[PDB]
């Protein structure tokens, strides 16, 4: 049951395990859908979703919001390829874009017909990309 | 648990 899911890294307020960083982008990308399907409280979560957030910001800046409506329409073509992601910015920029997708779905009121669509979560999360981005939280959330 | 990315879930 989607309304049940369950979110273990919502209140966390660090993540210091490169192991955990997969499985804390694939929950954040559901989270930004599940809380706008099922109405929860998008400021009840901790300074590690914040920070997820703020990535919102890195995707405007790097696309800018005319391309940004654009990816989501096609979305919903995969404009982007996760296996050509390989710095920092790019890699911020398109989990803020996966972001803004599932958000703009629950909006919509689309959920579970969209799952398992994005593309390959380990296509994005090379160990280069683990290791750029927990070295990024744990120096904002020290 | 359910996923958007196509290798989870």
């Amino acid at each position: 049951d989607y309304e049940d899911a369950v979110f273990y890294f919502v209140d966390d307020d660090k993540i210091c395990s490169r192991d955990s960083i997969i499985d804390l982008i694939d929950e954040y990308i559901t989270w930004r859908n599940h809380v706008i399907v099922f109405n929860k409280d998008i400021t009840s979560c901790g300074r590690l979703y914040k920070e997820l957030m703020k990535f919102d910001d890195v995707a405007i800046r790097y696309y800018g919001i005319d391309k940004i409506n654009e990816i989501v329409e096609a979305m919903s073509d995969h404009y982007i390829n996760f296996t050509k992601v390989h710095d920092q910015e790019s890699l911020f920029a398109t989990i803020g874009i996966c972001a803004k997708i599932t958000e703009h779905w629950g909006y919509k009121k689309i959920s579970e017909s969209r799952f398992q669509s994005l593309g390959n979560i380990t296509d994005l999360m090379t160990d280069d990309n683990i290791n750029i981005l927990i070295l990024f939280l744990e120096k904002k959330l020290n | 648990k359910s996923s958007f990315f196509s290798d989870r879930g």
